[PDB]
């Protein structure tokens, strides 16, 4: 896997300080937690959402 | 945000509870063990405790972040508070106790009122449960709610001194608490329980619910103690030192007995009639949620 490629991941802190709001303003649900017992279908349900 | 685990968040060695003894970090349970009693003739019976009110204070609009575990330690174990109900910031716990509010208690044990960045804080659900409790003791000095501040203090000694036996019976002989004791011994015990982060255990105690509730008050039975203990100490008529053969033994009279001192003295924390009233609102509550 190249340097681009890989499981993109920020920290909470930076979630909260700028995306949270934007998902706020937006009208969306607050997105899910991954439990790690999480279906790829709910992630995407999410994503979707 | 913590999260909470399936035991308390006093499961975490972040939130332990020790109070500093024999040059070591001692667990209270340690402590309490090194205490004794001599019993008197007096009796204390455990009437019941009048349900707390349904009032929740107002928490007025407050611009600030309102430092409420300091307020609320110091309130009964700091050594210098006083007027505690002048101020009324303990309302402010109120905020907390909205669904989907904005405001956030960290592990700080500040109430900020909104979440804010790299500032831990405890499970929004769980300072809920918290604060619909623990508010209450923002109307610990208006005269229509005020706790009774001296049948409560039976419990205190029933779960303190009291014997397993004397527990199921309600009613315990009031006893004389002492200790092998260093100098100033219970100015350094109310400090090192201060800085207890008891935001923690009042949460978990008001959060937990079924078995895991259960298994809470068994491990935690002993810091309740102490900060019980502390209250005493606080409240006691008179606490004096005995001389035994090159050693020293404290002793306080009498666990259970509110003598609503108020000068103070060298010895242990006073309370002014402010936290004697605010106390006992504190263990109305605390006492309330340990009973069920």
């Amino acid at each position: 896997d190249d340097l681009d490629e890989g499981i993109r991941m920020t920290t909470y802190d930076q979630y909260l300080s700028h995306i949270r709001e934007r998902l706020h303003i937006t009208n969306v649900p607050d997105p899910i937690y991954i439990t790690g017992a999480s279906t790829p279908d709910q992630i995407a349900a999410s994503v979707q959402a | 945000m913590l999260q909470q685990p399936t035991g308390g968040y006093t499961t975490l060695e972040q939130f332990a509870f020790t109070i500093r003894n024999d040059g070591t970090n001692a667990t209270p349970t340690q402590f309490l063990q090194l205490l004794s009693y001599e019993a008197t003739e007096n009796e204390l019976v455990k009437k019941t405790i009048p349900t707390p009110e349904t009032h929740l204070p107002s928490a007025r609009n407050v611009p600030g972040n309102v430092y409420i575990e300091d307020a609320i330690t110091q309130a009964l174990f700091g050594i210098s508070a006083q007027n505690v109900n002048a101020h009324g910031y303990f309302s402010r716990l109120s905020a907390l106790a909205l669904p989907n509010t904005s405001a956030r208690l960290g592990l700080d044990g500040v109430i900020y009122n909104s979440e804010t960045i790299n500032i831990p804080f405890y499970d929004p659900a769980a300072v809920a449960n918290f604060a619909a409790t623990y508010a209450k003791l923002g109307n610990a000095s208006t005269p229509r709610y005020r706790a009774d501040m001296i049948d409560i203090y039976a419990h205190v000694g029933l779960e303190l001194a009291g014997t397993d036996a004397e527990r199921a019976a309600g009613v315990m002989p009031v006893k004389r608490a002492k200790f092998d004791s260093w100098e100033g011994s219970l100015i350094s015990l109310s400090r090192d329980v201060v800085n207890w982060k008891i935001l923690a255990f009042l949460i978990d105690l008001c959060s937990l619910e079924g078995e895991a509730l259960r298994a809470f008050k068994t491990r935690n039975r002993d810091v309740f103690r102490m900060m019980l203990f502390i209250m005493s100490t606080a409240v006691a008529a008179n606490v004096v030192n005995r001389k035994v053969t090159k050693r020293v033994d404290r002793v306080l009279e009498y666990i259970g007995v509110n003598s609503m001192r108020t000068a103070g003295r060298t010895a242990t924390i006073t309370y002014d009639l402010s936290r004697h009233e605010f106390a006992a609102k504190f263990l109305q509550l605390t006492f309330t949620r340990w009973n069920a």
